[PDB]
RNA sequence: GUCGACGUACUUCAUAGGAUCA
RNA sequence: CGGUCUCCAAUAGCGUAUAUUGUUGCAGUUAAAAAGCUCGUAGUUGAACUUUGGGCCCGGUUAACGGGGCCUUUCCUUCUGGCUAACCUUGAGCUCUUGGCGAACCAGGACUUUUACUUUGAAAAAAUUAGAGUGUUCAAAGCAGGCGUAUUGCUCGAAUAUAUUAGCAUGGAAUAAUAGAAUAGGACGU
RNA sequence: UAUCUGGUUGAUCCUGCCAGUAGUCAUAUGCUUGUCUCAAAGAUUAAGCCAUGCAUGUCUAAGUAUAAGCAAUUUAUACAGUGAAACUGCGAAUGGCUCAUUAAAUCAGUUAUCGUUUAUUUGAUAGUUUACAUGGUAUAACUGUGGUAAUUCUAGAGCUAAUACAUGCUUAAAAUCUCGACCCUUUGGAAGAGAUGUAUUUAUUAGAUAAAAAAUCAAUGUCUUCGGACUCUUUGAUGAUUCAUAAUAACUUUUCGAAUCGCAUGGCCUUGUGCUGGCGAUGGUUCAUUCAAAUUUCUGCCCUAUCAACUUUCGAUGGUAGGAUAGUGGCCUACCAUGGUUUCAACGGGUAACGGGGAAUAAGGGUUCGAUUCCGGAGAGGGAGCCUGAGAAACGGCUACCACAUCCAAGGAAGGCAGCAGGCGCGCAAAUUACCCAAUCCUAAUUCAGGGAGGUAGUGACAAUAAAUAACGAUACAG
């Protein structure tokens, strides 16, 4: 038979889901960023936990260790590239200082809201899922799309979208035809 | 099993072939030939996954049946012929010649050579013995039996073989200071110079090799292949000249060139 | 029916082993070929690989070698006189390796008479004179020569090669076997 | 596993035979229903 | 046979103490 | 009598039932568990001691730290072979050169207490695990790909680590065993 | 357990206690089930039973076509294109499936074959034995005559081929060794007749050496300056061999050493269908190599001591010789000894025991799971035994027995889904009796044919990724 294809879980249930403070924190996060469910928050928390555990394990290694140098430099480069970590904080200690909000801000939903293309996080989500947002020349319909620093300046309305210079949607030309008739 | 096997699973194939794990369920089993199964590169992998001339096995067969491929100066038509180390592959239509030499990573490289360098190869003398009628002969690492050898040729020496006649033109003794190429183990693909051969009776002899950067490593004698005197190899060497570079140095160079 | 497996035997500790697998062809055996003196009967046996084994079911002549004189002649086999493994092979006249047999002495007598010009043209006399120094032989061999039957020992395996070759006993070996007889 | 109950012992009689032989060799050192048993006891 | 012993599985009884107040 | 409602949890997922010993490191007076007592085989365990210290040289890291050499009563022995340093000397200008002597080093044969322990190197298939690179539209993944382009084309990868015990090679010589000269049947020899 | 909730009284605090609240994974089950990527399909310890269909065939210029086959034709009066059937060769021993047995057995790492077989590939390798080319010691397909209810049943008669079967020649010189007519008695010589490659069997010999010099006995060879003199004198590998190799004497129901095929028509001439000659295919001995096989050294397995002695009559431990095997070996036989294992746990028993790579959990030590994508082992309903072949103790090969079970005219004949689909095992339930060789690779005489191997799609939310079910305003009503 053919060789297996790998798969993995991108989220995990927290140790105590029922903590009242935790429930309030999830409520605030979902409301601020317009997240659909607690699964997305768990996903970002799982990613952050993985990153911080890797950073801690590297820190346990003695300085100048080739493994520490190579892996820590790669990790810091990735975090700086995605935008979570600022340029001036290029150390493993500041990697442990990251928070879920830093990742959530980089989502294409929040970026579309912030850049002024949308009036709310929910309006940004609707614009994304309806194929109105293009990062460069590529239409992206995934709200969880993580925007890189270089990609940040190229978010715009898609060429095919009615807002981006294409013809009006079905409703607009429908109403125009009915008015004309 | 009740007899020899005829199939080879992709996951069971040699790693250095670099085959996709999802492309299919089977991999080309090298037919019997000069080189061992795990030390060989079947022509299908070379023509398809390395040169990219053929897009599928059928196109490889179409190429071979046109008799466009020569291995060591002789035309081969078998898709899974086990081409191996130091084998000269000639494509006259493309006017191209290749020598199968490991790169530092341990994988057969696409190394192009000149026509003059494609006229000969090198062979490690695996055995020296008298045949029938008292005619001495040498058996090399690719299974070539060459009769009437120079008496000075002994085991572990390297003989330069002319492909047109299959006769020994020159030979190199195994001694300290000789340039060697590692053909097995985790040091596969490295080039260095012998420093000392540690001899153990009834066991495996070990050789200490010093590379150009002064690093030293120990390897079993079976994996060593003499290729010339220091700085003067008898064959053109691949890019990097068999020097291992740490991951950090590779990163630095890659960023520099990019 | 016959098998050469070691599994069916008890372990060195005395444990009774269980059956690991069914009997295999590559560990087979075949019925013994009790070769006997008589008109030649030999039949081939097809063995592992393409190789062939010849079964001497009967044979009445053999190539026996006189080692001291460095010769060998084809002679008739009179009969088995002594066998070290078992006596029933002696009783039944079964030819097997190491069996002590009696062979017709005529060809050896003829050769010795021709070679040395002795008993047990100018060129012939010259050659006899040259070889005169070696004429003397052991007394025990010459007594047998007078008898007409020489003691010999079979060095071939008749049930494998199909041959009943051997050599005439001499010296200490002859003395030992005469004592045993 | 050697002498475990089989679904259809009759269909593999030969197999059973081997087991018996094995037992006779293995346990040679020693040899050298509820209702039925209770019924025998009460009858006695 | 509402039989004895054992093995196994369960049920149950033993929780309030110090300080203030009325 | 007639007559033909609100909130909470998860969310394309949610519910129900069954199931799910102490080496590090347990306890033994009074609430589990010290055998009535002694002897004793296997097993486990078992006092101390034998080269310590001192004087110099060399080259490394960041005045400390580690690594090598000598000397100090301390060098394995022997034979053979290969090369040959230095040392004596002639001659020509510290360098060549004549002729002796040939240490060190290397190769081999004899000669040889045995292990435990630990360091280093090979070996321990691929897949899997960790992990580097890569905008599969994101991701799970995959080992892809990337850059120019009127024309013919160029080019980076497919890294790296882990893997117990046993076997092999190697540096240590602390700790714990093992053998030796006592009727000398001992060591050495030009 | 932690956190949180509640109860412990006439009430409120502070302790303590009690009850409920944690977890993924596994099994079974219920309700719901829109989109994209992706992926799996065991289980009554029942390795229990199977209707039906398929799953292994294969031809190039290069083995054999007067098919009374097709189409082309005078490129072909031996054939010549294509080609059913059949002979010949190869494959069918790979792949796919299941985990029954198996507790130093398998398996993991590590060794050995100086202990053996090896189709095939790759490299070498054969002047030594009517030929302008031998037979039926011969048949298939086919023609024709038939039996049977029935099967991949086949009987008689007539034909005819080969890379089938069986035979059998052709090719240089030299050297050496034997047997020696004859001349001659020498220090003797010698016409001639034979023998020699390989393979098998046996016996014998060589396969040297830590380094230097002499005297004679016997045989006896080159030489000069007739006196004595006589040099460079041949030997590979291993840690190690009776090794590689060579030599002598024979032996063999005894082998091999091309009676084969395709394409092309070059060079010499004394002009003959004379001599010579190219590129390939297929066979063939031996050696080496490759794919493998067999055996093998060391260490490592869960519960059990209320299993303490076991093995040895019928091989258990070892020796000698033989037999057998491809080969070592008590593997077996004959004769011998009395040995071998064990409290450092033998032997016996249990295993819902195939082993490993791996999976889960855990802070670390540990504990558990592993039929299940790769590797290795074993099996094809249960025992047993074999033909063929390089390779099988084969089962989509054969024979018997045990249990089941199909057809039958009752005389006989045919069986093995733990292969892909699909059924039964209950009266209660779960993927399609689907398409294809396009990719991966495998088989063949072979680019072309075949491949339920494999891929493609279909089908219960297996396990996983992403993610719609509305967004922006105005008006209205109410606290
Ligand atoms: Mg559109
Ligand atoms: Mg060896
Ligand atoms: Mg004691
Ligand atoms: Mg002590
Ligand atoms: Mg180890
Ligand atoms: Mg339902
Ligand atoms: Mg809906
Ligand atoms: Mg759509
Ligand atoms: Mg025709
Ligand atoms: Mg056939
Ligand atoms: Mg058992
Ligand atoms: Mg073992
Ligand atoms: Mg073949
Ligand atoms: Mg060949
Ligand atoms: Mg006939
Ligand atoms: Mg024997
Ligand atoms: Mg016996
Ligand atoms: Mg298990
Ligand atoms: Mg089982
Ligand atoms: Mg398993
Ligand atoms: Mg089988
Ligand atoms: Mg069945
Ligand atoms: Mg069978
Ligand atoms: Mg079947
Ligand atoms: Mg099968
Ligand atoms: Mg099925
Ligand atoms: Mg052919």
């Amino acid at each position: 038979p053919r060789a297996p294809r790998t798969y993995s879980k991108t989220y995990s249930t927290p140790k105590r889901p029922y903590e009242s403070s935790r429930l309030d924190a999830e409520l605030k996060l979902a409301g601020e960023f317009g997240l659909k469910n607690k699964k997305e928050i768990y996903r970002i928390s799982f990613q952050l936990s993985k990153i911080r555990r890797a950073a801690r394990d590297l820190l346990t290694r003695d300085e100048k260790d080739p493994k520490r140098l190579f892996e820590g430099n790669a990790l810091i480069r990735r975090l700086v590239r995605v935008g979570v970590l600022s340029e001036d904080k290029k150390k493993l200690d500041y990697v442990l200082a990251l928070k879920v909000e830093d990742f959530l801000e980089r989502r294409l939903q929040t970026q579309v809201y912030k850049l002024g293309l949308a009036k709310s996080v929910h309006h940004a989500r609707v614009l994304i899922t309806q194929r109105h947002i293009a990062v460069g020349k590529q239409i992206v319909n995934i709200p969880s799309f993580m925007v890189r620093l270089d990609s940040e300046k190229h978010i715009d309305f898609a060429p095919t979208s009615p807002f981006g210079g294409a013809r009006p949607g079905r409703v607009a030309r429908r109403n125009a035809a009915r008015k004309a008739e | 099993a009740r007899g020899p096997k005829k199939h080879l699973k992709r996951l069971a194939a040699p790693h250095h072939w670099l085959l996709d794990k999802l492309s299919g369920c089977y991999a080309p089993r090298p037919s019997a030939g000069p080189h061992k199964l795990r030390e060989s590169l079947p022509l299908i992998v070379f023509l398809r996954n390395r040169l990219k001339y053929a897009l599928n096995g059928r196109e490889v067969k179409a190429i071979l049946m046109q008799r466009h491929v020569k291995v060591d100066g002789k035309v081969r038509t078998d898709t899974t012929y086990p081409a191996g180390f130091m084998d000269v592959i000639t494509l006259d239509a493309t006017n191209e010649n290749f020598r199968l030499v490991y790169d530092v990573k341990g994988r057969f490289a696409v190394h192009r050579i000149t026509d003059e360098e494609a006229s000969y190869k090198l062979g490690k003398v695996k055995k020296v013995q008298l045949g029938k009628k008292g005619v001495p002969y040498v058996v090399t690492h690719d299974g070539r039996t060459i009769r009437y050898p120079d008496p000075n040729i002994k085991v572990n020496d390297t003989v330069k073989i002319d492909l047109a006649s299959g006769k020994i033109t020159d030979f190199i003794k195994f001694d300290a200071g000789k340039l060697v190429y590692v053909t097995g183990g985790r040091n596969l693909g490295r080039i260095g110079t012998i420093v000392h051969k540690e001899r153990h009776d009834g066991g495996f002899d070990l050789v200490h090799i010093k590379d150009s950067l002064d690093n030293t490593f120990v390897t079993r004698l079976n994996n060593v292949f003499v290729i010339g005197e220091q700085g003067k190899p008898y064959i053109s060497l691949p890019k990097g000249k068999g020097i291992k570079l740490s991951i950090a140095e590779e990163r630095d160079r890659r960023r520099a060139q990019q | 029916g016959i098998s050469r497996d070691s599994r069916h035997k008890r372990s060195a500790t005395g444990a009774k082993r269980a059956q690991f697998r069914k009997k295999r062809k590559f560990e087979l055996g075949r019925q013994p070929a009790n070769t006997k003196i008589g008109a030649k009967r030999i039949h081939s046996v097809r063995t592992r690989g393409g190789n062939k084994k010849y079964r001497a079911l009967r044979i009445e002549t053999g190539n026996f070698s006189w080692a001291s004189e460095g010769i060998s002649k084809k002679t008739r086999i009179a009969g088995v006189v002594y066998h070290p493994s078992n006596n029933e092979l002696v009783r039944t006249n079964t030819l097997t390796k190491a069996a002590i047999v009696q062979i017709d002495a005529t060809p050896f007598r003829q050769w010795f008479e021709a070679h040395y010009g002795q008993t047990l043209s100018k060129n012939a006399e010259r050659k006899w004179a040259a070889r005169a120094a070696s004429a003397k032989i052991e007394s025990s061999v010459e007594s047998q020569f007078s008898a007409g039957r020489l003691y010999a020992c079979i060095s071939s395996r008749p049930g494998q090669s199909g041959r009943c070759d051997g050599y005439i006993l001499e010296g200490e070996e002859l003395a030992f076997y005469l004592r045993r007889l | 596993g050697t002498y475990r109950k089989r679904f259809n012992e009759k269909a593999r009689s030969g197999h059973m035979a081997k087991l018996k032989e094995l037992k006779r060799i293995r346990n040679k050192q020693f040899t050298r229903s509820k209702v039925s048993r209770l019924k025998k006891k009460r009858l006695d």
